[PDB]
């Protein structure tokens, strides 16, 4: 009859999402760029004019891969030349463009295989890093002035990350940030000399007839972490003939004591820095408020402002401490932190005080502070509904912490129940995405009086669209297992039956600080699978899971594969109790820490479940990375935890495997979850005689995603469901 | 007349021999002798001025390659390194040189144990250059200064007025002595 | 109904052929092992001895791996600490035990990790190679000689092979030659300084963190080769007080003038050796007759002694040149060399003279020379029935060559035309080892009269237990392609109907000189096939093959890739013909190379095959090592030959392989034919979107001959061909 979701529609990307990506250059203004052009509107009355045109672009022979506008709004600056390497690292070529002469700069130009390029948030400063060294431009026609000597190639990092702290501390390859004004750079200087190397090889393009071997620092489970040093440079007094000057802040002295992070930099005011620094064994958190000394040219970190953040149950932080919002003045700042019951709030600081005055209360989870205002503080909070999956936006009086107004709970209840933020550089103008149950909607509002001022993208197309195809529909509800409810969502076919039955599908996640649950449109191989293939796909949140609570969160503290695999046994249990669902037809599951439980969930013997795929899975936990998994088990020592660190194991349970059809997938240029995870398991299940099913990807990383890859990857999983359920 | 220059600096290889042509022989007395074999004037016989020439060829050269340099002999030197004349009145010597004296010891003794020319249907057929009694080696321009290691292989293609083939040499090395071993002959004419 | 031949019965071994492993110690006595003793029997009259007890092993608290017999008899080399490296290399711990004294030798003992240890002809005189240098004992219980002072790992080997020698060029690990006395030791040295390294990675047991990287010194196609150079070292002039003395022999100036290889070392006399030197383009070999001078202590090799081996349509050798045999004289020596015709053949040679004359002629290749006495030459042939696949036993008379007898022809006609022989010292007595048709069968006999003493083995036991299972048959027969008779063989199901249609699975090596027809008794997977899934399985002997003439196996030279398939696929096309074959159920596998013929086979889109499977298979010819390679396609040079080497690559077939179904599987640890060649199958395979499956096996090297992955993969390999071919 009428169409399906079918693969390809998934593969090939028939369906688009329509997005309305803006940056706020100014407080009402801010750029949109719409048939290969920089347009700017006016926040107020739509008012659009052209920035920059296509033939500008035309202009130069390459290709431009991204564009940065520098405040001022004078030069532009083209990225070209782009090579991924890692998550969130690169290199790439740079052009300045100057927009009022209209040319290109050609006299001293920023190097090739640049690492990290950005603009000071005032003015047109340039600081770039260029083998792992740092060089500042006042002017982008003047020659550059080098800031470090140090850098060296896998050893000595400045101003950018290396593996661990891009991967898991940062989330980001950049350690520079400019001061508010513009006037210093800190920078973080990392060390890895006896950091372990992990090695694998790369098979790189069929005329390499000897294969390359990647050599890249990683601290393992217990291993040697990276060493880092915090400096601050001043860029008014940098000069030509002589050497700039670093001034270096310490860590505390209760930091100082053993292994220790950065794990976050803010600018509190124009000569106050806010450093946090958490401990190896990441329970004990310390942040430190420095001021400059104009006399000295040097940092003073006092004690009495120093705030410490302790966790007794588990680790601090959903993965990290949070990021501090500080007043303008700088004596005082917001935090997110757990409440005495474990729920994430705001609590009010002051600089010089230790004590901090919670501004929000209840069973529910405060996600991030978007803006702050002399009289307001907006905030996403999962409060509406009692539902830890949705998001919406509030506001709440600095005066009066009783007044709190919903700015997003009525706007369109049925569409849109998941919300984001981003918001105009005085917090006059925000723009509301919503991906709610509905498609997503992208709205513009003002402040002042909290109106709506225009829908910017609706994805009216999609749905007119989406009309003549046969959408499944997603459920969103929640079971009690004891005396406590944990959500979960089914993904239901089209024209879905009760009293039929259906096979069932367990997409699983299952992370610390995770949900698999909430109220949020996709488009993934699920939708496929409900619409053509007649599959039940549902996800559970159990124990382990986030914005929830503590007590549920770090019920699996040193305690990793124990909780979570037993939830996931719980929920299909009761699933298949529930009525509609096949209990001969049950399959599971997971990418990364998916693919761990999903192995654990198939060793485990319960029966419950038929088959099972697991893509890029850790099977033991000395092989993963030392910040995140130190994180949830602690060190693998005879003293704290060695036992459970060997009793989490994937291997250990290689006996139960007879009973389940096993897929394994991993990419053999996996620099996130090696591949020789994937080898334990091959190894442990040939050396019990298991049979399973087995598939490698040559050059692929964590996320095997090319275009042949990717589409090869999910054929693939297909063929195996359909073969698994007996599908036609 | 003076033999100061073969004293001074580095000896040259066998195979490299050098040849002063010109009386005195009091240089004898300078190192300690071991062989003065001759087969035409017997040796302690100097005609001083007499003699209407008087050549010498000098070289570094082991006390241990001794068998392989005489009136007859079948070995690497004769064949491809230095074979004695006789149509001339000659002398050997092999001199022991002493401490102390004007004489750099090369890093080691040298010799090509090999020396032929390659050309055929397919590169077949080797014919090795045995060497005259008076002329050099072919060889001579594959490091006239001696081997680094032991049995090094050079190669190149000869041209026209010498075969036009491949020439191949093959050398051997043997670590110096404590002390620096020499050979001369003197023909006296 | 009755019993079959099942999996587990393959995997778990249940029927088993025996073996009569005799080593001659002199004219008319050799040692047997049984029931973990050491017997000595006497071949005239069949008593024997207890040469060694049993409580003797047991005195020591290691595990005695090997035993090894001085000439004299008076000691043992027990070899026990056994660590296997690669096909034929080892490093084991060895301890001598005296017989007369009945004591174990504890001064000055053989080290740990020795590479290897061998006895001299006469006497009991030992050289062996630790730490990539030779060491002599003259006595067991004296202190050793060291012989060669620069031994370095994977760079320079004494008296050992480096990976690429022991794999193309000697198919073994020494490098030592003992004189026929024991009076000199002659032994090459390599050198692997400029030879590339191929680097994979190993993961060990789960207990390792980080993976370790192998590097092996592997010299690809047209990649820089090792350096070899020959000595001969004087054992009687052996002093503790002064270096040994070891004196090199030179190779011919028609190799001196590029890159060559040393291909055989073999004594003729007391005082001289036989040296045959290959060029790297391998259709040029001089072998080189050098003598010992007593007056200078130096060897000689004239250029008159010289003896040219070249090859115009193809390779010289089947694999390497053939090894001389010398009379006792040491004056003439008797060499199977090809002839106008193109067929292998005994020629006699005379030291001196360049022309040889042929002693043998025919239609029909001499596959070895076995013994050779005054007046009697031993030889193995498969004149017998014009059957390629077929082995017999001939003697010659060497006064007058009309007189051919064969030694083994109307032996046990039915059950035997497979044969291989071994002499005693003197080959007075020869034990004929049988493997024909029938079970194999050892028996023993004297030369003066060719009469049949006693029947060593039987095979009885095997017998009594295979009538009770339904054993498949074997049928060999030919086919004629352009008036060419290529030879094929077919294990056909229990109970052949000719007028039924059975599935076919053809089975491919299809090599250079390779022969898959032939009359020998094997019980393998395709026994398991053919009995129980009722499958017939085929091999065919196309152009290339060896045993049939040098203008079969010649048509492959610098076009491998091309005739073999074609053949392959040919052959395929005739059986469908044949009447009894399902022309839709129809599978090719293969291994090492023909797993490559199996991947051009499905890549050639002929659409006779249905799905294939290949094992550690050769994707680019570019990827495999120089020797080989360049034996058969030359150099991979714009000049050479690179077009074909561009041209008959796997991967440049990979759109073809959407009407197929392909497995292919790799062992990562491969050092023979690397984890790259399938990983570069992969990507092609999935960039063009093909859908096949794959198999990793861990640290499995090139025979995954470890219990459980030999299992695995057999097991694997038979659920794929199930499926494959719709058996319930
Ligand atoms: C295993 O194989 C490797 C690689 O093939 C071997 O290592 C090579 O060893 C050779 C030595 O034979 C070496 O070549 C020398 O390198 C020196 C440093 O680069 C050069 O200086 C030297 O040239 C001089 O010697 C030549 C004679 O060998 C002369 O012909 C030449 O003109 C140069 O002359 C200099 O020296 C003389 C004194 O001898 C002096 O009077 C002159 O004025 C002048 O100064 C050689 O080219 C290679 O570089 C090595 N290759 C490497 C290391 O990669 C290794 O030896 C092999 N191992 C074994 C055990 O055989
Ligand atoms: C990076 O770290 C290494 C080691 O952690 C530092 O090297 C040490 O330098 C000190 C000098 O102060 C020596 O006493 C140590 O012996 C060195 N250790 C090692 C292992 O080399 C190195 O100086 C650091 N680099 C930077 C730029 O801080
Ligand atoms: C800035 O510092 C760098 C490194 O500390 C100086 O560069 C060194 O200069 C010395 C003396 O000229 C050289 O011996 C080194 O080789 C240089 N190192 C490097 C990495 O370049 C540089 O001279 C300093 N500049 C000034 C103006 O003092
Ligand atoms: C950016 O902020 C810095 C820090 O407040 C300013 O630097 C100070 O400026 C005042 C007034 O000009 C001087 O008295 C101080 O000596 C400066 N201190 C330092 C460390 O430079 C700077 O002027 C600001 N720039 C702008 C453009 O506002
Ligand atoms: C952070 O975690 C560590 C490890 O769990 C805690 O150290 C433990 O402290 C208790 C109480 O003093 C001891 O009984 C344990 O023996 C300690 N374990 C180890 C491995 O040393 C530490 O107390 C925690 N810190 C905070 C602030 O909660
Ligand atoms: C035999 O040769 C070896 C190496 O060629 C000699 O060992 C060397 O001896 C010298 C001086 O005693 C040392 O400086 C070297 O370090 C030694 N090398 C090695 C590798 O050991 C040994 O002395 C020689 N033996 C005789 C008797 O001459
Ligand atoms: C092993 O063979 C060698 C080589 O023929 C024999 O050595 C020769 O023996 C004869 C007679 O004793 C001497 O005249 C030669 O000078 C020896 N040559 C060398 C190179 O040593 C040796 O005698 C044989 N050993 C046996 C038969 O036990
Ligand atoms: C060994 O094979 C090479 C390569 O096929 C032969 O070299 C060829 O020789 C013929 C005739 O001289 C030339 O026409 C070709 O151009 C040569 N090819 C190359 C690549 O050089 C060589 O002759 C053969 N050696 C024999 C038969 O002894
Ligand atoms: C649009 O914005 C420009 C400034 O960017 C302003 O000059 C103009 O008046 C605006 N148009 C209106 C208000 O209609
Ligand atoms: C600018 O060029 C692009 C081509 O990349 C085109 O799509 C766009 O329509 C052009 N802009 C205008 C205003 O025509
Ligand atoms: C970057 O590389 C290109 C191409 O080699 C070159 O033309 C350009 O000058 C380089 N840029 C700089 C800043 O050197
Ligand atoms: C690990 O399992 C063993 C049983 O095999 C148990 O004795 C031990 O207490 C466990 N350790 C843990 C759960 O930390
Ligand atoms: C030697 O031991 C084996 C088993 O250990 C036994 O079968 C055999 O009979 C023993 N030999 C003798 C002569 O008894
Ligand atoms: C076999 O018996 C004969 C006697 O006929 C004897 O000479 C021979 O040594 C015996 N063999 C063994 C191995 O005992
Ligand atoms: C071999 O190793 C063992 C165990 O360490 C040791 O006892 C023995 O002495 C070693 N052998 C030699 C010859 O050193
Ligand atoms: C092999 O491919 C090359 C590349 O185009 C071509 O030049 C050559 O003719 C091809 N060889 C054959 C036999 O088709």
């Amino acid at each position: 009859s009428r169409k399906t979701y079918t693969l390809t529609d998934y593969l090939k990307n028939t369906y688009r999402l329509k997005l309305y990506s803006l940056r706020w250059i100014s407080d009402h203004e801010y750029l949109y760029k719409q048939e290969n052009n920089i347009l700017v509107f006016n926040a107020e009355y739509g008012n659009s004019s052209v920035f920059l045109e296509n033939s500008t672009f035309d202009e130069f022979g390459h290709s431009i891969n991204d564009y940065s506008i520098s405040p001022d709004g004078q030069f532009i600056l083209l990225e070209y030349n782009y090579v991924k390497q890692w998550r969130h690292s690169y290199t790439a070529s740079y052009d300045i463009y100057d927009l009022n002469k209209r040319q290109l700069i050609t006299e001293e130009r920023i190097p090739n295989n640049t690492q990290w390029v950005t603009w000071s948030p005032v003015g047109h400063k340039l600081a770039y890093v260029w083998n792992n060294d740092i060089y500042v431009k006042i002017e982008p026609n003047l020659p550059s002035y080098r800031i470090t000597w140090t850098g060296k190639e896998d050893i000595i990092y400045n101003g950018i990350t290396d593996w661990v702290y891009e991967e898991e501390v940062f989330s980001a390859y950049s350690a520079l940030w400019w001061s508010p004004n513009g006037t210093f750079l800190a920078y973080a200087q990392f060390n890895d000399t006896e950091v372990p190397l992990i090695e694998y090889s790369f098979y790189s393009d069929e005329s390499l007839q000897y294969p390359k071997t990647v050599r890249v620092p990683y601290p393992k489970a217990g291993a040697v972490n990276p060493t880092v040093k915090f400096f601050v440079v001043n860029t008014d007094s940098l000069s030509s003939v002589t050497n700039a000057t670093s001034i270096q802040i310490t860590a505390p002295a209760s930091m100082l004591i053993g292994d220790h992070y950065l794990c976050d930099v803010t600018w509190a005011t124009q000569e106050r820095i806010s450093l946090q620094w958490l401990r190896r064994i990441q329970n004990y958190s310390v942040m430190d408020i420095c001021d400059y000394d104009e006399s000295s040219g040097r940092w003073n970190c006092l004690v009495a402002r120093q705030h410490i953040e302790m966790s007794t149950t588990g680790w601090v932080g959903r993965f990290r401490p949070s990021e501090p919002h500080f007043t303008l003045d700088g004596n005082s700042f917001y935090k997110i932190i757990s409440n005495e019951e474990g729920y994430r709030h705001i609590c009010y600081f002051q600089i010089d005080k230790k004590d901090c005055t919670f501004i929000t209360k209840g069973t529910w989870e405060v996600i991030g502070i978007e803006a702050l205002t002399s009289d307001y503080l907006y905030y996403i909070s999962n409060e509406y509904k009692g539902m830890p999956g949705g998001r919406n936006l509030y506001k709440i009086q600095l005066s009066d912490y009783t007044k709190v107004t919903c700015l997003s709970c009525e706007l369109n209840p049925e569409r849109c129940q998941y919300y984001s933020v981003s918001f105009s550089k005085e917090a006059k103008y925000y723009q509301l995405r919503c991906s709610g149950p509905g498609l997503p909607l992208y709205t513009l509002h003002s402040s002042v009086n909290d109106k709506g001022l225009r829908v910017l993208e609706d994805n009216s197309a999609l749905d007119k669209m989406l009309q003549n195809v046969q959408m499944p529909s997603k459920k969103l509800d929640f079971i009690i297992l004891n005396e406590t409810k944990f959500w979960y969502q089914m993904i239901l076919p089209p024209h879905f039956d009760k009293s039929k039955k259906y096979p069932l599908l367990l997409d699983v996640y299952a992370g610390p600080c995770s949900q698999k649950a909430d109220t949020v449109f996709r488009l993934n191989w699920a939708t496929y699978l409900a619409s053509t293939e007649n599959i039940i796909v549902a996800s559970f949140d159990g124990r382990g899971s986030g914005y929830q609570g503590d007590k549920i969160m770090h019920a699996i503290n040193r305690r990793l594969g124990t909780f979570e695999v037993e939830d996931q046994i719980e929920a299909a249990r009761q699933f298949s109790k529930m009525g509609f669902v096949d209990n001969k037809r049950i399959a599971i599951w997971g990418w990364s820490y998916g693919g761990y439980v999903t192995s654990m969930v198939l060793g485990s013997g319960s029966g419950v479940f038929k088959c099972g795929i697991a893509v890029a899975p850790v099977s033991r936990w000395e092989y993963y990375d030392s910040v995140y998994t130190e994180r949830y088990m602690g060190l693998p020592t005879p003293e704290d935890n060695l036992d459970h660190y060997r009793n989490s194991t994937v291997m250990s349970r290689a006996e139960n495997f007879k009973q389940v059809e096993y897929l394994l997938i991993h990419g053999t240029a996996d620099d996130n979850v090696h591949f020789q995870q994937s080898a334990q398991i091959s190894k442990a299940l040939v050396d019990v005689g298991v049979d399973f099913q087995a598939m490698w990807y040559t050059d692929e990383d964590h996320g095997i995603a090319s275009s042949t890859a990717h589409q090869h990857i999910y054929t693939h999983m297909s063929h195996f469901i359909k073969q698994c359920f007996s599908l036609p | 007349c003076d033999f100061t220059p073969m004293l001074v600096g580095v000896p040259p290889q066998v195979y490299n021999f050098k040849r002063l042509v010109f009386n005195l022989t009091k240089l004898l007395s300078l190192f300690m002798v071991n062989e003065f074999s001759c087969n035409g004037i017997s040796p302690d016989a100097i005609a001083r001025g007499c003699y209407s020439s008087l050549t010498v060829d000098y070289f570094a050269y082991p006390l241990s390659m001794r068998s392989y340099i005489q009136p007859g002999s079948a070995g690497d030197i004769s064949l491809y390194n230095y074979k004695q004349s006789f149509a001339n009145p000659t002398c050997r010597v092999l001199a022991t040189a002493p401490a102390n004296l004007t004489l750099t010891k090369p890093s080691a003794y040298g010799y090509f144990q090999k020396c032929s020319r390659v050309s055929g249907e397919h590169n077949s057929v080797e014919t090795p250059l045995y060497i005259n009694p008076g002329e050099y080696s072919i060889c001579r321009s594959f490091s006239p200064y001696g081997f680094s290691e032991d049995g090094e292989v050079f190669r190149r293609q000869l041209t026209q007025y010498e075969g036009g083939g491949i020439l191949v040499g093959v050398g051997a090395k043997l670590a110096m002595t404590d002390k620096l071993e020499m050979g001369f002959i003197i023909s006296v004419q």
